[PDB]
């Protein structure tokens, strides 16, 4: 009469009445998420819908990560500036998606009997940030879980060394 | 660090299923024999949110002291002396590095050797003179079209080929790519 | 007494390492209860514990992004093979990309992929696998065409042939026994490609760390 | 490096030596009172000859002063054979 995927979860119900197997699956779902460029920067904002065939969720582009609403997609590729997932990164041109850019594709001169060395040399300092520690911090038990009552830390006791 | 700090304050304000989140109005309002009963619950939520914070700042402790200890090991190898090993500080080739301090940790200064300014030649593995396979000691052969020079690899000082600082093994016929060229010897002018 | 060798064998040693894993994302509104108002009452009086939750899952969803971002994204812009290839005799056509693949996965790489509901969603990697191999296709090119110079800054054009000299005279052997042997070294490294493509082609256990992650 | 599902994958290639041949040596040289050293590599004897190689291969050279540098006197090292080195000057003034 149904059959169960994996994980006892129904996933196909025959109706006898039609005699007629029919799979059964949850319907549309997720989290909604927004895009933006920047409060001062602009105020134009994208929503971004997650999984969702892009047909019952309220300019609207499909994405394989679903679909968002408020940007114009863009077939020239750009450097990704707001990484949305699934290749596809948002920018300010309006909110513009497009695919993201990898870099600048060169081809080096190669050839057996090429060889490029430098005439001059720069010299630069590149910062580099690393935390070796964070706030140290201590946490009572009395006086917190319950709070000056005896009567309430009686009971804590019970708990054994918690 | 603040909101881990801060979001356990407001767990005081839960009431777990009790019917007030401040002990006091437990403790007045309720009977005692069954008074308890809105306590435990409250203890335990309060317990669980207590265990949350400490594991959560556990997890943290660790990544922070991975962190730390590459900090330590950066500082050992980069600021000590030179990083011989490949951008493992600053892009480029590292020379040193300098400390400066954090409020919660450090920030270094890494110094890198950065080419520029590239000339592309016509060049050969070895050369052939009298029938003698040379190489460069050091550096690579280049040429400015007509005239051959040797040079480091990573700068360009272009030198007369020389026997001094050349080295000979083999014969022609077992490099591939020679070039025929002449090599100086500083020791004829001299006998001469 | 002195033992020194008199003849060399260069072996290709594949090392397996993870970087992400599957970016996961969990609800508790419409999980603990599921379209439930009156549990869902229940639910946020216990004060923030699955507000903080997803915050924890989300700030390690994006780590992963951030752990391909490093581990892969290293180069300022890609490089491209020339269209000619004549590595003194080398042969790269096994990692190198081709046409007749993806358009972008080398013939190991096909190798190695093939070799591998209500209350859950999945968040999908922000760096696609069809466009990773376009990063693995740059290091290649420059780690081949460029050698090592391109690591430190622009990417300068070396030979094949005596890139490796150098490398040979980086662990204290002279680079004139390169030249005189570059045919035999050119034939082991085919021969170790070669070998290593058919150690995972037929059956291998060596997979491991790749393929044990995604069990648990 | 290669692309994988959820990592990545390398291909070390490796330097691995083979055929070894185990020789008599001494770390120094005596000539004319001078103790001799090897600028790099170490002195290796294929039984009655002495020759001069990198620690990674054997490329046997014959001992001359410019791969060579002398320091300290004949008595002061341990272990030292008594050797002639050959010096490429004197055939040019010959
Ligand atoms: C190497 O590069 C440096 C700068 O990167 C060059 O120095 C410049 O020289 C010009 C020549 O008049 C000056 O106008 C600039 O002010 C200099 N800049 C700096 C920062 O010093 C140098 O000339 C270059 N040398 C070669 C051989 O190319
Ligand atoms: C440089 O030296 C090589 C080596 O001698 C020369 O190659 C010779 O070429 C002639 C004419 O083709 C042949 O008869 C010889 O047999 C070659 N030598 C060997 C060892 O095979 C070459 O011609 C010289 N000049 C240049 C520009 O390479
Ligand atoms: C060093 O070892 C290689 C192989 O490990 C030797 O190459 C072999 O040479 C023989 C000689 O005819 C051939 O039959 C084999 O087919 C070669 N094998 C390979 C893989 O090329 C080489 O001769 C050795 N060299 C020395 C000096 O011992
Ligand atoms: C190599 O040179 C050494 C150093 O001169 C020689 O040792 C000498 O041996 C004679 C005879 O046994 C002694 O009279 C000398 O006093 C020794 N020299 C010193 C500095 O004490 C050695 O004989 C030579 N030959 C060999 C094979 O070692
Ligand atoms: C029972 O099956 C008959 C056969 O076609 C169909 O006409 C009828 O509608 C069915 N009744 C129900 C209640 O499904
Ligand atoms: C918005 O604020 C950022 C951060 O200070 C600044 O870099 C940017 O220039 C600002 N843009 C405008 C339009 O004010
Ligand atoms: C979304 O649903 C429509 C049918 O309503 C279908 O034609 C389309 O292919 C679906 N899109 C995806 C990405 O599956
Ligand atoms: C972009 O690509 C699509 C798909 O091939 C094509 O239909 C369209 O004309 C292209 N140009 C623009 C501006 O969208
Ligand atoms: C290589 O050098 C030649 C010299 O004539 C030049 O024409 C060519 O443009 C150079 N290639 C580069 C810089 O890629
Ligand atoms: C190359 O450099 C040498 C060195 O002085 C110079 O004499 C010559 O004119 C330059 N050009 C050519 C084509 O050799
Ligand atoms: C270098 O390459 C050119 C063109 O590919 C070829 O004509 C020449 O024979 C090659 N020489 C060597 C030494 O590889
Ligand atoms: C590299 O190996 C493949 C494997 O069959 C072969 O088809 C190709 O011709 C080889 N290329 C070279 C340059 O040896
Ligand atoms: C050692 O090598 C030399 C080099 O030619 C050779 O003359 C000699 O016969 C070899 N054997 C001995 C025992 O010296
Ligand atoms: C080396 O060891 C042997 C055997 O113990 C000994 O006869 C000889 O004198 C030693 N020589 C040196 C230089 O240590």
């Amino acid at each position: 009469q149904f059959g169960r995927d994996i994980a006892d979860t129904t996933d196909a119900v025959r109706d006898p009445q039609t005699l007629e197997i029919l799979d059964i699956t949850p319907c549309s779902f997720g989290g909604v998420s927004v895009i933006t460029p920047g409060t001062n920067t602009s105020n134009q904002v994208a929503v971004l819908y997650q999984d969702v065939n892009c047909t019952e969720v309220p300019n609207v582009f499909q994405t394989r990560a679903g679909c968002l609403i408020g940007a114009e997609h863009v077939n020239n590729s750009y450097e990704c500036d707001i990484p949305i997932g699934a290749g596809i990164c948002a920018s300010y041109q309006s909110i513009i998606a497009y695919t993201m850019s990898l870099g600048a594709e060169n081809s080096v001169a190669y050839s057996n009997n090429s060889i490029a060395i430098p005439t001059n040399f720069t010299i630069s300092v590149t910062t580099e940030i690393l935390p070796v520690s964070m706030t140290k911090t201590s946490v009572d038990c009395t006086m917190y879980i319950c709070g000056d009552s005896t009567e309430c830390s009686n009971l804590l006791l019970q708990y054994g060394s918690f | 660090n603040a909101q881990a700090l801060n979001t356990l304050v407001k767990q005081l304000s839960s009431n777990f299923g009790a019917i007030s989140s401040v002990l006091n109005d437990i403790l007045s309002r309720l009977d005692p024999p069954e008074a308890e009963v809105q306590i435990d619950r409250l203890i335990t939520g309060r317990l669980q949110s207590l265990q949350t914070y400490v594991t959560q700042q556990l997890i943290r402790a660790a990544e922070i002291r991975a962190s730390a200890n590459l900090a330590a090991t950066k500082m050992s190898e980069c600021v000590l002396g030179q990083s011989k090993r490949v951008d493992f500080c600053g892009k480029g080739y590292h020379l040193m590095s300098f400390p400066q301090s954090a409020p919660h940790g450090v920030v270094f200064l890494h110094v890198t050797y950065v080419p520029a300014q590239e000339k592309n030649f016509t060049t050969a593995p070895a050369i052939c003179h009298d029938g003698k396979a040379h190489f460069p000691r050091e550096g690579v052969f280049v040429s400015n079209g007509t005239h051959w020079f040797v040079t480091q690899r990573n700068f360009y000082e272009p030198q007369i080929i020389t026997t001094d600082n050349t080295f000979v093994s083999g014969n022609c016929d077992v490099v591939i790519g020679i070039v025929n060229n002449t090599v100086y010897d500083p020791l004829q002018p001299e006998l001469d | 007494s002195i033992a020194i060798p008199t003849n060399f064998t260069i072996s290709v040693t594949t090392e397996i390492l993870p970087v992400s894993m599957t970016k996961t994302s969990v609800d508790c509104t419409m999980y603990i209860c599921g379209d439930s108002t009156e549990c869902s009452n229940l639910l946020l009086q216990y004060g923030s514990f699955c507000t903080q939750l997803n915050r924890a899952l989300t700030g390690i969803a994006v780590e992963q992004d951030k752990n391909t971002q490093e581990v892969f994204a290293q180069v300022k812009q890609i490089y491209k093979t020339p269209p000619i290839k004549d590595f003194g005799g080398f042969n790269f056509s096994q990692i190198l990309p081709d046409p007749s693949k993806p358009s972008k996965r080398s013939f190991i790489e096909d190798l190695l992929f093939n070799k591998v509901f209500n209350g859950l969603t999945v968040l999908p990697p922000l760096l696609t696998d069809e466009m990773i191999a376009q990063y693995t296709s740059a290091l290649l090119a420059g780690t081949i065409t460029s050698g090592w110079t391109f690591g430190a800054g622009a990417a300068l054009q070396i030979p094949f042939a005596m890139q490796m000299a150098y490398r040979f005279n980086g662990i204290g052997v002279t680079q004139n026994v390169l030249y005189e042997n570059q045919k035999l070294i050119a034939n082991q490294f085919n021969s170790a490609i070669g070998k290593i493509q058919d150690s995972l082609s037929s059956t291998a256990s060596a997979l491991g760390k790749l393929q044990d992650v995604v069990n648990q």
